[PDB]
């Protein structure tokens, strides 16, 4: 009676394909390019084409089919941009046709006032059959739901847009109306308290229907199958993105970039690899640290391979008959075993290089509580080395962030390096940095952290990395990497700050012994830890046997987190169920092409 | 005294504004958190008011300004701007850097050197007023201007690309090239690092 | 001879597994900490 992950996934494609039957007929697709990915989870394209789509077409590309009559579009309808890309396309064929066309349009999740206007100013709004798609969460595994907004750190911490804090309220309001009322609501972060304040005024909204005859039955009361629901704001931890991932997926994710459990490879243009946990060799990979890939690469080999051997003994008919039926089972292992090899022995020559060691060098040394000053002279190397600017702009936020800002004299040194290294034109990246408080003078009030000795001051104050690293033992040097023992292991030593705050909540007594069920639950006796952390702390109360608890991180996660978040949830097991839910999959790159400029001074 | 128990905290709001009770409609959309509630009592006022009246409510409402100053950048969508109204908005609210970051962002698409140069000067205009705080943009913005009118010296001398590289980028070109006579030049104008010039110097001689 | 004829058919549906394993071993000797 609790909370499935596949009933989301049964729910978007009935709902997707319950409005292709009202498009009666054969139809031609047109699909948002990001929205394509996330599509492919939840439905086959094979079932698409049953219910009568001839050719797929991307909205971007403005290359629409006059193939079938009836084209339909299916796009965000937050998106400004999607609003007038399908408007323009439907002049582009008013004006060039052959017949007259009906046009159906899909918003997810819903039609928007915006998308209106936008359409009702070019008259062709009046020719559009226009329906909603409540897609919210994506199903990527059955313990991770994502949203997968790509642009939602972007949107969120730069544009200042509340869309992806009000899609995830959404998105959790209906787990709510499904499964019951969030016994508890906790948090950290002021876009996690946002969260949570638009969880309790839609709560009412629904009450102020009900009551005034609206009647919709009932009513929501606590529920019987979720403990808890915590929700992480991004903001609180900057630096456990920044930080180069050092987990199989995640340095898969550094470095081919990971979309929609999809990536693409060149060796056996280029050809996409699915990344899931089906593959059974996968899911034991993926979030393992990258040092022990190789030696459990080769244990499967070296076990696969006294596998194939095996087995000839009663040369009868019968023991032979029956290994051939379990023959392509070992070719899709073998052929995953030699991708997986591939792509592993890649990550390795890129790990080799100078520059990398050099990176984690200074990432390994400023996350350990060096002086950041010690680190100035390799990072000058770095860029005069030219090594790809988001990996340079890591480190200065990772320096930025971990410091308390930065010093006067070595700021200004960091500012002539990144434009006379890249371009003048990063004069607008520093200053979208300096936006998103990731790369600020110390000077700023910004930028110092919070502590209970330089009197009150500032509201904003940030997250104190340096009294956090102590307090919540955020260094582990012990941590075996055969056998971890500790979510420190996913960097090699660190411990992810979001993560530790989680245990918080999650582990009191592991994080109390590392540091010298029923209740208590809440930050209680973490407050004053906690405390020193960015943003709002909270525990809103709303009013058997094992349950689900919902992680929740407002403004991205990491591969990292998923893995350290899915080592806690083994060591649960039993009491447990853990589910996470991200507005997206979020890395240090992508972070950081956020904040940069790529137009250019050169030639048009 | 009482916006009270009613009804829906999500369409007090047009009654709000039939109320004529302007930014307490739009506090309320914000506190919804409903992006299309926001836009909607946005675009209603821009309608209603004198833009400078509208300039001065939505700026003391950090979420309102950014959703204006979005739509702003993005009437195409993407691309295509209203760089009028963004001038206006950042000068009735002293965000000089805010305004500076336009011409810059307009440099950036002129398909000549004179003419990014150009903004570039409108940039610098804005900032020499104060000039203290802006010390460093000032300088950058210099350097800019330099920079590119050494580069486009050397595609008419030397004829090759170089207007929009890097300074680095630049000194590595030059010596790749041969030319230690003109990247020596550029490395002394733009008081490029030591440890810098050695590492180009380096990765250009193997190249 | 029934016997030798079923063998020869599995090996020959078989025609990797032998230069795959050693493959592995290369990477995986060298270095245990990422530190």
């Amino acid at each position: 009676a609790g909370f499935d992950a596949e009933q989301v996934r049964d729910k978007a494609r009935k709902d997707l394909l319950h409005l292709l039957e009202g498009v009666r007929g054969k139809k031609n697709l047109v699909i948002e390019k990001d929205l394509a990915g996330p599509l492919g989870v939840i439905v086959k394209a094979s079932t698409l084409r049953d219910y009568g789509v001839d050719n797929f077409f991307f909205l971007e590309n403005k290359n629409t089919g006059t193939s079938q009559r009836n084209i339909v579009f299916i796009a965000r309808g937050e998106s400004v941009r999607n609003a007038h890309a399908i408007a323009a396309q439907i002049k582009r064929i008013q004006r060039e046709s052959q017949t007259s066309h009906d046009f159906h349009i899909f918003w997810v999740p819903r039609r928007t006032l915006f998308s209106d206007k936008v359409l009702e100013e070019a008259g062709v709004l009046g020719d559009a059959n226009i329906s909603e798609l409540p897609l919210y969460f994506f199903p990527l595994e059955r313990d991770v739901l994502s949203l997968e907004l790509n642009d939602s750190f972007r949107d969120l911490y730069l544009a200042k847009d509340p869309t992806p804090v009000f899609l995830l309220s959404r998105a959790l309001m209906g787990i709510q109306k499904k499964h019951g009322l969030f016994p508890r609501i906790i948090g950290k972060g002021e876009n996690a308290k946002r969260v949570a304040d638009l969880l309790s005024r839609m709560r009412q909204e629904l009450l102020a229907g009900e009551e005034a005859g609206e009647s919709d039955r009932a009513g929501l009361s606590p529920s019987t199958t979720i403990e808890s629901v915590i929700i992480i704001d991004r903001e609180v931890d900057f630096v456990t993105p920044l930080l180069t991932q050092l987990t199989y997926e995640g340095l898969i994710d550094e470095y081919f970039g990971i979309q929609n459990n999809q990536t693409d490879v060149d060796a056996v243009r280029k050809r996409k690899i699915q990344l899931d946990g089906s593959d059974s060799l996968y899911s034991q990979l993926r979030d393992a640290n990258f040092a022990i890939v190789g030696s459990l690469l080769n244990t499967v080999a070296r076990r696969l391979k006294s596998d194939y051997e095996s087995r000839h003994n009663t040369k009868t008919t019968a023991e032979l008959k029956e290994f051939v039926k379990k023959l392509p089972g070992y070719q899709a292992e073998q052929q995953s075993l030699k991708i997986h090899s591939n792509i592993a022995e890649e990550i390795i020559n890129y790990t080799r290089t100078e520059i990398f060691n050099k990176l984690l060098e200074v990432q390994q040394n400023l996350a350990a509580g060096a002086d950041p000053s010690s680190q100035f002279d390799s990072i000058e190397e770095l860029v005069a080395r030219d090594t790809p600017l988001p990996q340079v702009l890591r480190l200065l936020c990772l320096y930025s962030c971990i410091s308390g800002g930065i010093k006067t004299k070595e700021l200004d040194h960091f500012r002539r390096l990144v434009l006379q290294g890249y371009g003048h034109q990063h004069l607008l990246t520093l200053h979208n940095l300096e936006r998103l408080q990731m790369f600020l003078s110390k000077s700023s009030p910004l930028a110092s952290m919070i502590t209970m000795s330089g009197s009150s001051g500032g509201p904003d104050q940030k997250t104190n990395y340096t009294y956090l690293r102590k307090q919540l033992r955020l260094i582990v040097d012990e941590v075996n990497e055969q056998d971890p023992n500790d979510i420190a292991y996913v960097y090699s030593g660190y411990a992810p700050l979001s993560i530790r705050l989680v245990q918080c909540v999650l582990q009191k007594q592991y994080l109390l012994s590392i540091t010298k069920g029923g209740g208590a639950q809440g930050w209680k006796g973490f407050e004053e830890i906690v405390k020193h952390a960015r943003g709002p702390t909270f525990d809103e109360i709303q009013k058997g046997d094992k349950k689900t608890v919902f992680v929740v991180f407002v403004g991205g996660i990491t591969f990292t987190e998923i893995a350290a978040l899915r080592f806690i949830a083994k060591q649960e097991e039993a009491r447990r169920n853990i589910v996470i839910c991200t507005t997206s999959i979020i890395n240090g790159n992508r972070m950081m092409n956020a904040a940069i400029e790529t137009a250019t001074f050169e030639k048009t | 005294e009482l916006l009270n128990h009613e009804p829906r905290a999500g369409r007090q709001v047009p009654l709000l504004l039939s109320m004529e009770e302007d930014e307490l409609a739009l506090d309320k959309a914000i506190e919804s958190g409903d992006t299309d509630l926001i836009y909607f009592v946005i675009h209603q006022l821009r309608r209603k008011l004198p833009l400078a009246s509208f300039f001065r409510v939505v700026s003391s409402r950090p979420t309102a300004s950014a959703m204006v100053e979005a739509l702003a950048r993005n009437s195409d969508g993407d691309g295509n701007e209203d760089t009028a109204l963004l001038k206006d908005l950042y000068y009735q609210d002293d965000r000089r850097l805010d305004g500076a970051s336009v011409f810059i962002r307009e440099a950036l698409q002129q398909p000549e050197t004179r003419t990014a140069s150009d903004k570039l000067d409108l940039a610098a205009n804005l900032l020499q007023g104060n000039q203290k705080e802006h010390v460093f943009e000032l300088g950058a913005l210099k350097e800019a201007k330099m920079l590119l009118r050494m580069q486009e010296t050397f595609e008419r001398d030397l004829t090759d690309s170089f207007v929009g590289l890097s300074v680095n980028q630049t000194m590595f070109k030059l010596i790749k090239l041969g030319y230690h006579g003109r990247a020596k030049k550029i490395q002394s104008e733009f008081k490029v690092p030591e440890r810098v010039a050695w590492w180009i110097r380096l990765q250009a001689l193997v190249a | 001879x029934x016997x030798x004829x079923x063998x020869x058919x599995x090996x020959x549906x078989x025609x990797r597994i032998d230069l795959l394993v050693d493959k592995t071993d290369r990477l995986g000797g060298s270095a245990r900490e990422f530190r």
